[PDB]
């Protein structure tokens, strides 16, 4: 984190690079950090739990 | 024998197609042999697409046509956008498999296969 | 683990951490390359008495789907509607 | 450099791993599993478990369950290691690989 | 049956029986079906097999030093549940799950018994009976065997 | 009947030898039946639509990686953006082709 | 004496080239990871002179790290081809040497070997990292017994 | 027949094919074709090699695991030709060089060499043996390149005398010293020609054709003791010739003329190299030499062969020698060259 | 001060090896030297060293021998010519090396171990272990037609 | 709870069954059987033309809200006349719940594109028509998504051979790769693993 | 033992050996034919037969779990030894 | 539970603006970053000195195949099939007969290691410890057909390395 997180440079790389609404991605079949990174509160873990 | 129809109604719209995919390949041969720098003439492209052609003019089901020109369209685009390779152009004209002669003896010859 | 004060002193002010307490080479923290012999537990099958496999078999318990419907009021969901999640304690906001 | 139009041609590490599994029983369609995520061997296995102890109806002992969950979020820290330095050296920072590939 | 065993005893063996040059006989794998007796008697009209002594000894064979030489002895390897009577000559060559099953037709005689010649690595492994109720039922003689 | 008895037993008891010997050539029957299941992979939502007929080879197994629905995304989140911003998208979609091809 | 002057510059040119191994940046599937195994700190590769680089036109050696498909074999081959010379193939895992778990399938090529020519091959399922560098290092023992320019003296 | 050489699959890559062939000079122009034919039917190849296991490396490819075997050998080394030869049932003979070296001579290539796998093949009881020669061998030539050919070929069917003798004209193929040669006098500007190429004739033949006809006469029991020739279809003037390369080529074409004494004097000039000399004194003869006309041999067609015309293989060599401009041109963009009929 | 430490200690390593010629020996065969405690030696020459404040994974090394079964190996070494007795302590499958925990002896564990043969006239040629399936009929060796 | 059977869940098998009828009390157009397994899954079996309005209303109404496509495929029943079984799996966020929609087409019969209701499905359907030849209408850009370019066949009916019909090599000659009939150096060898002795009754089918 | 046959090639513990003209034994000119010289069948040969005082011995190979599944041996019959069928090992009863 | 990553709203304030001024215009937080390689330019590597140092193994390790005798020198293989029937590569190819003394035994037993996926099934499978995975990993070829292993080869494997894979076996038999 002390690499990327507050770096710039990394910022300017991957701030408001592909942009997902929830919407989309909900509709395209996004599962996982592709869903949580739109604020779509999700986790097979939480809600479908197993072992 | 009430099926539902993939384009054509009858036999008269499917040939429609298949002439429409025909032109569309006719046209299309010349560019190949030019963008894939193949080593055969314009004249041999035609011949081999018209080869494949007749290998299926027997057919009188409007719903295989379809399926069929479905695919020679799909066949076509995948050439003419150069998904395509060259090693795939010509895997149509089998330049590497040896004669297999079609007569009795010579079957009887080489092994069991009928 | 063999660097000497002033490297570990300069490392440490460089990143902004105590790097000695967390170091990333392994030394003799580690577990012994050989071990006693293990002793492993029995599972709960392993009985001489009222262990009759008819009453633990489970592969013989499931059975053919339940028709609901076939062609041979208040409305519902699925199930309830999903509880909506708290934030954390631990750490509601990075 | 705009990118106008995005057309992944997929398919050239295709391997008909679906077909091969209908010529295997359950125990040897289990390594091909270890195969697909190649990053997450044993959260692929995982999967693969519970949907065969779902058909089975039989139930893994509880210390087992208790593995799978450790090795299922070791592999977690595996994959989000890749996921995140691979990301990075692609975007061009080379060295958080080097460091947390060692871990 | 159940998934494991509770006996914490000493199994029985038993001696083996030289019966001829096709059936081996493994004894200590025999279950005392009988199986073999009955066919012994009834099919191939041949009253040698029986059983000797009693209890938990009871063992099938000949009691004396005797050859089952019957045109038809080797179906007493198919009809026997268990290993203890196999082939000798199909002995330890190849295992049930890797043979391919062809189908066809017997030609060491004019009765043309089905069978089912089983190969394996286009290789033929053993000749079996294919169950014909009005030709050959579910038995080949041995020479087709 | 579904998992191999311990190897000492194995060398022991005949029905374990036996249950030994069938879990490792014809291995265990599944009833019939078709379930999808899906865990929380690192990844995404991994689940296989696994079809058993009743014996001891599954008759379909379809395999859902969460890779394969992203992947079909990526010209919709590279909407805009330069060459190096697609390189960045590829990388946040952490795509693994084992799974999206099988 | 030419004889001794050829073996000497045998040692150098083979020298040379050993030394300074720069594979493909080129890897298909699970094994591929195992080779970045190899690059991290644990086995660091590039302390024995080994330095990936993305080109082909600046590489010397290809390894195959993972399954070929039949979709792909045409691109391995044009980026083998367009290798400068002298090159080399190291075959890494059983997909690579021989098909492996994928061996009858429809999609699968058995074995890189009939794509390509093979120096080295490196068996595992995958290789460990330092399989995969004792294949490296067996490939540099091949370069070094390699006789060029004792063969050209005298043919 | 033997049990493990009776025939058997479909003639694919993991079939069996029967034959068990012994290779010598199987690394250059020919014997990379050779090679790939008969591996393609599953065929057993011997490759004795002279050269650095390197140089073998494109071979490899071309035979289903175990189909290839590679040996070391000797051309003076009569018990390595031994070695290579013991198990064959065929042995076939591509050893040649286009230049003398330091260590071997047109006579050691030519006659020495030819002569040793022979007697050694003979002895070993091996049933076949197809030598190369050449179209144009001649005790009279000008050339000791083709005068070592006639001696050869004579001390071949004395050794041997079920031997197939295989005489080609120039062989042309993407690896050849024919078109390739042309193509590359451009580097010079303008290209000579001994009396501006009016007064030779060639008839050039494609190598596959060559190599069809090679593993034919390995199948047919008719081809034993005989000798053919393999020549193409057309025969052309060399002015002719050339014109029509460099029209392929699509490069300026600027021939001049050159007398015999000029062109021999640069011939040595080249012959300095002590690598694979650009042209020799020898090669500037051959080229040169009209090919001869043979009624009285057989040829391709006697082994089912048909020959293929130059005219539908030459862009397949020479595309290569275009710039960026020219290189997309079509085959049928060049107007052929003038067959003498 | 430290620094002055250091050099004494790196300069220590020169003795350790037992003077120059032996440091720059082990300088460039190995590229490392370090001086360890010696476990002990096996009957090629290899020599096996530990220095346990080494972190895990440079705590064991082996200082290969210069010949080995006919081989100058001086700079071609291999990790194949460990043998298998020391294969086990040097990758940490076991803390006991083989002077303290002697394997059990076989009379048919080979007594000479062989490193990776592959390139070499001695390498393995794979071949079919079985006999020849189908005899065939021989004629005779006299006219009698 | 004996601890190597799975445990049941009654609760989730009654919500489902409740929901299965529901569905097919408003769309008795199309639903042609509803049942649920006996561990809790959910299936609609529908008239192939209902694909569209189904799956509309499983995404859109209020008491459904399936918004997630998580996997579409196909299976390969040979014996029956339709051979294709398509196989459509939803997830509810909203309720948490997960349901199987299926249908069936043959070689010759169109099924239409869900793309419209889910985009998820557009590579799903190159999917099915690459390894199975089922054609979708009205699919934006359906062609082979897998298969090697200008490969034949469809790889995942159950009668194309496992190894297929065609393999690749590079040829020397031509100076490229070509494409030959198959031939194996060790053919695969066909195991025969079945039991002869029944082992689920339960599952038993009339004679 | 590993013998060889009149062409010099040695017969492997299987009896394998390529015949006088069998073209396929090219494949070890310049190499070896790989031949493991501790033929089994002569060291099982080499135990001696163990003497018991039971109508009925087991037999696990040695080892306990290490070896193989355990079997009894019946040797009822005086003119033979009894083998154990896994391991080769050779039983007798005394008198 | 849930958190949030990346939503906080900075202070406004006159020394906070003036510190992201700073940080800004003199580049504090990369110069943070540079410190942190600094401080990995003076730690010890991570790397060990093949092939005189070994990456470390368990007993558990998956490597070169070999067949194993009994303690008499007999060979422990039964040729009961057990492996061939359950690898999932079918990598294995085995024949068997009556051996001369009449003991059950292979004629064949090959391992196409190419096509072996080394799952170690095959291992768990055989009932009397005859096939093993051992502990080499080394033995990489320059030919393909070296891959190859006939019984001849496996069974010299069993003999070089049984020293290894007998204490290997011990360490973890208890754990089988
Ligand atoms: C051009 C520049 C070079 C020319 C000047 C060369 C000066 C002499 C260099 C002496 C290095 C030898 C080190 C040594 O004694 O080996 C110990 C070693 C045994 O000790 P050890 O058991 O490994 O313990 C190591 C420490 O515990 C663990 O290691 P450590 O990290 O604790 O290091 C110990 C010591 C080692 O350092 C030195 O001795 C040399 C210091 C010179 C600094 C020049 C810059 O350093 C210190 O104690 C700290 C003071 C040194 C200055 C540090 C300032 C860092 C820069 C400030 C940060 C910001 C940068 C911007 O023996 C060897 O391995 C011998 C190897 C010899 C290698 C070649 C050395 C010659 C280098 C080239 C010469 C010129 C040609
Ligand atoms: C311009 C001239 C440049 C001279 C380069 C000198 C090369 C030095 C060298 O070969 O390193 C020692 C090398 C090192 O041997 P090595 O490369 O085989 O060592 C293998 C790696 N280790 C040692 C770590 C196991 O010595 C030689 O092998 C002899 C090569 C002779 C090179 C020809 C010289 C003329
Ligand atoms: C008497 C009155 C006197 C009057 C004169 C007073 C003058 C002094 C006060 C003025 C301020 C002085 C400092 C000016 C330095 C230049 C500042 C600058 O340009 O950097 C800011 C720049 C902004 O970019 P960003 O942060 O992304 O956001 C901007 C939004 N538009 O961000 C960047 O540029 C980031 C650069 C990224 C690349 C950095 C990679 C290297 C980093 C390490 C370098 C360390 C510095 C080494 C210097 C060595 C010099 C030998
Ligand atoms: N135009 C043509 O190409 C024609 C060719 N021929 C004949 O065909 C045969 C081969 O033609 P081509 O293949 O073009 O010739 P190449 O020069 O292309 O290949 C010659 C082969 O001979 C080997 N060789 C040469 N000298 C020696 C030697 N002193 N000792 C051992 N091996 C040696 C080479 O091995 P290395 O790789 O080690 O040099 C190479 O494999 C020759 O006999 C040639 O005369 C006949 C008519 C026309
Ligand atoms: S048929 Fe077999 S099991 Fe039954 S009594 Fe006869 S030998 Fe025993
Ligand atoms: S296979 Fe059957 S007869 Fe043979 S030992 Fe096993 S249970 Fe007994
Ligand atoms: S050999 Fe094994 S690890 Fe390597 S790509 Fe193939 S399956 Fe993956
Ligand atoms: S390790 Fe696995 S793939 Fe390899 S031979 Fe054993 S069972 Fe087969
Ligand atoms: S190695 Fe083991 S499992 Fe394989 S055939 Fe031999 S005894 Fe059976
Ligand atoms: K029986
Ligand atoms: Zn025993």
């Amino acid at each position: 984190e002390e690499m990327l997180t507050n770096n710039r440079i990394w910022r300017n790389r991957t701030v408001d690079i592909g942009i997902v609404t929830a919407e989309d991605a909900l509709n395209y079949g996004f599962s996982g950090v592709m869903l949580r990174g739109s604020g779509i509160q999700w986790d097979l873990r939480k809600t479908q739990p197993y072992d | 024998t009430s099926v539902k129809p993939i384009f054509s109604r009858d036999m008269n719209e499917a040939k429609r197609r298949v002439r429409e995919l025909y032109r569309a390949w006719y046209r299309e041969v010349p560019n190949t042999v030019h963008l894939f720098q193949l080593d055969i003439s314009v004249k041999q492209g035609r011949d081999k697409v018209r080869e494949m052609f007749k290998k299926n003019a027997h057919i009188t089901d409007p719903r295989v046509v379809d399926l069929l020109v479905i695919k020679g369209k799909m066949e076509l685009e995948e050439t003419i956008k150069v998904w395509k390779q060259r090693t795939h152009v010509m895997r149509f004209f089998h330049e590497t498999e040896a004669p297999r002669p079609k007569d009795f003896l010579s079957k009887f010859y080489v092994g069991h296969d009928p | 683990a063999s660097a000497t004060r002033f490297i570990q002193w300069l490392r440490n002010w460089a990143s902004g951490r105590d790097l000695q307490a967390k170091l990333q080479l392994r030394y003799q923290e580690i577990s012994k390359r050989t071990q006693p012999p293990p002793k492993l537990p029995v599972g709960p099958s392993h009985k001489l008495s009222n262990n009759y496999y008819c009453t633990r078999d489970g592969r013989r318990e499931a059975m053919p789907p339940s028709i609901v419907m076939s062609s041979q009021k208040k409305a519902v969901s699925p199930a309830p509607p999903i509880k909506r999640w708290e934030l954390s304690q631990d750490e509601p906001y990075l | 450099e705009m990118v106008r139009k995005c057309d992944p041609h997929i398919g050239l590490l295709h391997r008909g791993t679906e077909k091969l599994i209908e010529y295997k029983t359950y125990l040897q369609a289990l390594p091909y599993f270890d195969r697909l995520d190649y990053v997450s061997m044993m959260c692929n296995e995982q999967a693969y478990s519970l949907a065969v102890e779902k058909l089975l109806n039989i139930r893994p002992p509880p210390r087992a369950q208790w593995i799978r969950v450790l090795f299922g979020e070791i592999t977690r820290l595996l994959n989000h290691i890749m996921a995140v330095t691979t990301h990075a050296l692609d975007i061009g920072a080379m060295t958080p690989f080097f460091w947390m590939f060692e871990e | 049956g159940s998934d494991r065993s509770r006996f914490l005893e000493g199994k029985r063996a038993v001696e083996d029986k030289n019966i001829g040059p096709l059936v081996k006989t493994i004894m200590t794998r025999c279950i005392q079906c009988t199986r073999c007796i009955r066919f012994a008697s009834e099919i191939a009209g041949v009253d040698d097999l029986g059983t000797t002594g009693r209890g938990n000894d009871m063992q099938v064979g000949t009691y004396i030093e005797k050859m089952f030489m019957s045109e038809l002895s080797g179906n007493i390897i198919d009809i026997c549940p268990v290993g203890a009577l196999t082939s000798k000559p199909y002995a330890f060559t190849a295992r049930p799950w890797e043979t391919r099953k062809t189908e066809s037709i017997d030609v060491m005689d004019a009765v043309g018994s089905n069978i089912v010649v089983s190969t394996r690595t286009g290789e033929v492994m053993r000749i079996l009976p294919r169950m014909h109720e009005d030709i050959n039922e579910e038995w080949i003689s041995d020479k087709t065997r | 009947k579904v998992s191999p008895p311990k190897r000492a037993e194995m060398k022991t008891s005949m029905e374990s030898l036996i249950h030994h010997f069938k879990l490792y050539t014809e291995g265990y029957q599944v009833p019939p039946g078709a379930t999808y299941t899906a865990i929380e992979a690192p990844k995404g939502e991994f689940g296989v639509y696994l079809v058993s007929d009743g014996s001891s080879r599954p008759y379909r197994c379809k395999i859902k990686a969460p890779g394969f629905a992203h992947l079909a995304g990526l010209d919709k989140m590279s909407k805009g953006h330069m060459l190096a911003d697609v390189v960045a998208i590829i990388g946040t979609q952490d795509i693994v082709f084992g799974e999206v091809d099988r | 004496r030419g004889e001794y002057v050829v073996a000497k510059l045998d040692d150098l040119i083979n020298w040379a080239r050993r030394s300074s191994l720069w594979p493909m940046t080129f890897g298909l599937a699970c094994c591929a990871v195992e080779m970045m195994h190899m690059a991290a700190p644990r086995y660091d590769m590039d302390r024995f002179g080994v330095v990936f680089r993305a080109s082909p036109r600046q590489s010397d050696v290809m390894i195959v790290a993972g399954t070929l498909t039949n979709k792909m074999a045409p691109a391995l081959r044009k980026v083998y081809d367009q290798m400068p010379e002298p090159r080399y193939v190291v075959s890494m895992g059983s997909c690579a040497n021989g098909g492996g778990y994928y061996h009858y399938s429809y999609s699968v090529v058995r074995g890189c070997d009939r794509i390509v020519p093979v120096d080295i091959y490196v068996p595992g399922c995958p290789p460990t990292a330092e399989a995969l560098l004792y294949g490296i290092l067996q490939l540099q023992k091949k370069i070094k017994r390699e006789k060029r320019l004792r063969i050209w003296y005298r043919r | 027949l033997h049990h493990a050489v009776i025939p058997h699959g479909k003639g694919g890559r993991s079939s069996v094919s029967g034959i068990v062939a012994t290779v010598f000079g199987a690394t250059g122009f020919l014997g990379r074709y050779v090679v790939n034919h008969l591996g393609r039917m599953g065929s057993q190849v011997i490759v004795p090699h002279r050269c650095e296991p390197y140089d073998t490396m494109h071979l490899r490819p071309m035979g289903d695991l175990g189909q290839i075997i590679f040996m070391d050998w000797n051309g003076r080394d009569k018990d390595s030709i031994r070695r290579a030869v013991e198990h064959s049932s065929v042995v076939i003979n591509l050893v040649g060089r286009e230049w003398e070296t330091q260590n071997f001579d047109f006579e050691d290539v030519f006659v020495k060499i030819p002569q040793a796998i022979a007697q050694v093949s003979k002895e070993a009881g091996v049933e076949k043996f197809i030598h190369i020669s050449h179209l144009n061998a001649d005790i009279k030539s000008s050339s000791k390149y083709l005068r070592s050919k006639a001696v050869g070929e004579k001390e071949v069917r004395e050794t041997f005398p079920e031997a197939t003798i295989i005489k080609p004209a120039e062989i042309f193929g993407r690896e050849d010293r024919f078109l390739n040669y042309f193509a590359n006098i451009r580097w010079f500007g303008g290209v000579p020609l001994i009396s501006l190429g009016k007064k030779t004739v060639k008839q050039p033949v494609y190598i596959v054709d060559v190599t069809k006809g090679i593993i034919n006469a390995i199948k047919d029991p008719d081809a034993r003791g005989k000798t053919f020739a393999f020549v193409g279809p057309s025969r052309y003037l060399l002015f002719d010739l050339v014109q029509y390369v460099f029209a392929v080529a699509h490069r300026p074409f600027l021939p001049y003329p050159l007398p015999h004494f000029a062109y021999r004097w640069i011939g040595r000039l080249f012959e300095i190299s002590p690598f694979e000399p650009w042209t020799t004194r020898d090669k500037v003869e051959r080229i040169h030499t009209t090919d001869k006309i043979l009624p009285h041999l057989p040829g391709l067609e006697d082994l089912g062969v048909e020959a293929t015309p130059l005219e539908l293989k030459a862009i397949e060599v020479l595309r290569r020698h275009r710039t960026y401009r020219w290189l997309s041109s079509e085959i049928e963009d060049v107007q052929p060259a003038k067959t003498i009929p | 001060m430290e620094l002055l430490q250091v050099l004494k200690r790196g300069l220590q390593q020169v003795s350790g090896h037992g003077g120059l010629r032996g440091y720059l020996r082990v300088l460039f065969r190995a590229n490392d030297v370090r001086v360890g405690t010696l476990v002990g030696e096996d009957k090629y020459g290899n020599k096996y060293y530990e220095d346990n404040k080494q972190f895990f994974g440079r705590h064991r090394w082996v200082i290969y021998t210069t010949e080995m079964n006919g081989k100058n190996t001086f700079w071609d070494v291999d990790g194949s010519m460990v043998p298998p007795e020391w294969h086990r302590w040097l990758h940490c499958m076991t803390d006991d090396p083989p002077t303290v925990k002697p394997p059990t002896a076989r009379k048919f564990i080979w007594t000479n171990h062989k490193f990776n043969l592959s390139g070499t006239p001695q390498q393995y040629v794979p071949y079919s272990t079985t006999r020849k399936k189908i005899q065939e009929w021989v004629p005779p060796s006299t006219p009698y037609k | 709870t004996r601890p190597t059977v799975r445990p049941r869940n009654d609760v989730a098998h009654k919500q489902l069954s409740a929901f299965g009828e529901y569905v097919a009390e408003i769309l008795p157009k199309y639903v042609q059987q509803v049942q649920v397994s006996c561990f809790n899954e959910l299936e609609i079996c529908i008239h192939p033309d209902g694909v569209i309005p189904v799956l509309t209303f499983l995404r859109d109404h209020s008491n459904a809200q399936f918004k997630s496509l998580a996997d579409l495929t196909a299976v390969d029943i040979p014996t029956r006349q339709n051979r294709f079984e398509i196989v459509y799996n939803l997830l509810s966020l909203r309720f948490n719940s997960r349901i199987r929609v299926k249908t069936y087409t043959d070689e010759l019969t169109p099924i239409e594109s869900s793309v419209p209701v889910y985009k998820a499905a557009n590579w799903y359907e190159r999917e099915i028509w690459d390894m199975f030849g089922v054609f979708f209408a009205n699919h934006p850009d359906l062609r082979r998504i897998l298969t090697d370019y200008g490969f034949e066949g469809h790889p995942f009916r159950k009668d194309f051979p496992l190894s297929g019909y065609v393999e690749l090599r590079y040829d020397d000659e031509v100076k490229r790769v070509v494409a030959e009939p198959v031939e194996l150096a060790q053919e695969f060898r066909k195991f025969d693993l079945n039991s002869p002795w029944e082992a689920f009754p339960a599952y038993r089918q009339p004679p | 033992g590993v013998r060889t046959s009149p062409t010099g090639e040695k017969v492997t513990h299987t009896g394998q050996v390529y015949d006088d003209g069998d073209y396929r034994k090219v494949r070890f000119v310049g190499r070896q034919k790989e031949v493991n010289e501790n033929f089994a069948i002569d060291l099982i040969a080499e135990q001696p037969v163990s003497q018991v005082g039971s109508r009925v011995i087991s037999c696990d190979g040695g080892g306990g779990a290490l070896g193989h599944p355990r079997v009894y041996i019946n040797l009822d019959k005086e003119t033979k030894t009894g083998t154990c069928g896994y391991c080769g090992l050779q039983f007798r009863q005394q008198h | 539970t849930y958190k949030y990553v990346n939503l906080r709203e900075p202070s406004m304030d006159m020394k906070s603006v003036t510190d992201r001024a700073a940080q800004t215009l003199l580049w504090t937080e990369l110069i943070r970053g540079l410190g942190m390689t600094l401080s990995y330019l003076f730690r010890e590597p991570a790397t060990i000195n093949y092939p005189f140092e070994k990456g470390p193994l368990s007993p558990r390790f998956r490597g070169e195949h070999a067949l194993r005798r009994y303690p008499s020198g007999e060979e422990r293989c039964i040729a009961c099939k057990l492996c061939e029937a359950v690898c999932p590569a079918q990598a294995i190819t085995i024949e068997a007969e009556p051996r001369a003394d009449g003991s059950r035994r292979t004629t064949r037993y090959d391992i196409d290691m190419t096509k072996c996926i080394y799952c170690g099934f095959c291992q768990e499978a055989c009932p009397v410890d005859a096939i093993v995975e051992g502990p080499n990993f080394e033995f990489s070829t320059e030919t393909h057909e070296e891959l190859l292993y006939n019984k001849e080869k496996l069974l010299n494997n069993g003999d070089k390395w049984e020293a290894e894979i007998a204490a290997n076996i011990q360490a973890d038999y208890l754990y089988r």
